[PDB]
């Protein structure tokens, strides 16, 4: 009965644009860093933006081990490549 | 001197390192049909329960027990119906999780003072030794035996230390057939501790 | 700055006791399945219990990529070895 109830990441709008191939939050770009994950019940990654802050989360039924691991790895690699500090 | 043990039994007693590790919590259950075994209750007097609420009471089956009915006492006749059942207990939280069994038909809470015996829908159930929880629900404020006391306050999570003692768990549930998954109790009754006994098979 | 605001997992107390080597919720056994992570500020993993459910989270200042990835990997291996369903 092991379940992941929250896997959220916080970025700025500019940094999300850098990691989403220049696209705003509503739409995950297929050629970005948030595309290519394992889809179990729909879109595995959902992004929202109210203020300049952008929140990227794994979907409700897509929060398996592999999606979390791959999202963390891709965030690390994109932060190192783009010199974006991963302050967490 | 342990010399009497060999004379009575023919073998030496078995002392294990934790003294009392093998001692059962109950002396034993007489499996002669027609007998009723009660849970741990503080006072077997009448009190009116809240209608449309499941009352959950702990029952420690310390040894394997073969049962065939659920028996509950009505102290004063209130016209209505009641349903009884037996649930498992989650040891991690003490909450009821799964429905072991329930009565085949609802029991009458009025007409006379006495014992109402409800045959379980499985006929005969063999309970292995664990903690179970008897659940009783009614559509009226049925007056049933068992009130609050200090002898049972140790089994229930209290919001504060009471002065007259605590009763059983209560959960909000519209009267009807008891569900397979027990609704989570949300309050501890301050005056009601209904008793549901198991009839030996 | 990319920040992980939540890395939370939900278990039953029985499963946690199985993987924490029988120890209760708020204690992390060094020989358990939640020990050996990279500590940045304090204890990288904190666990709590409520109503028979154990919540295991990564600490506030320990939520880097390595800790999240390793926690996910350990939960995967623990669930697979112990035949515990990973519902997410």
């Amino acid at each position: 009965a092991i379940t992941c109830t929250a896997c959220t990441f916080t970025m700025t709008d500019a940094e999300f644009a850098i990691l989403n191939e220049g696209v705003a939050a509503p739409t995950i770009d297929p050629r970005g860093s948030f595309a290519g994950l394992q889809s179990l019940s729909g879109a595995p990654i959902t992004a929202s933006a109210s203020a300049g802050t952008t929140t990227v989360v794994v979907a409700a039924s897509n929060r398996n081990d592999a999606n979390i691991r791959t999202l963390a790895q891709r965030l690390r690699r994109a932060a190192q490549a783009n010199r974006i500090t991963f302050t967490a | 001197s342990i010399a009497w043990y060999r004379e009575l039994y023919g073998t030496e007693p078995n002392f294990n390192y934790p003294n009392g590790v093998l001692v059962p919590n109950h002396p034993g259950y007489n499996q002669t049909p027609g007998g009723i075994y009660l849970p741990n209750v503080a006072a077997l007097s009448g009190a009116a329960i809240t209608a449309n609420r499941i009352h959950y009471v702990y029952f420690q089956v310390a040894q394997t027990f073969v049962t065939d009915a659920l028996v509950f006492r009505v102290s004063t006749a209130v016209t209505g119906n009641a349903r009884v059942g037996l649930y498992t207990v989650d040891p991690s939280s003490g909450f009821p999780q799964f429905l072991v069994t329930q009565g085949s038909a609802a029991a009458l809470t009025g007409g006379s003072t006495g014992d109402r015996v409800v045959l379980i829908n499985r006929g005969i159930v063999t309970l292995p030794p664990t903690w179970y929880m008897t659940a009783i629900v009614s559509d009226v404020a049925a007056n049933l035996a068992g009130i609050n006391g200090s002898a049972t306050a140790q089994y229930y999570r209290q919001p504060s230390i009471p002065s007259g003692g605590s009763g059983c768990y209560t959960a909000p549930f519209t009267y009807g057939v008891l569900p397979d998954l027990a609704p989570t109790p949300d309050a501890v009754s301050t005056t009601n501790h209904p008793v549901v006994g198991l009839r030996t098979a």
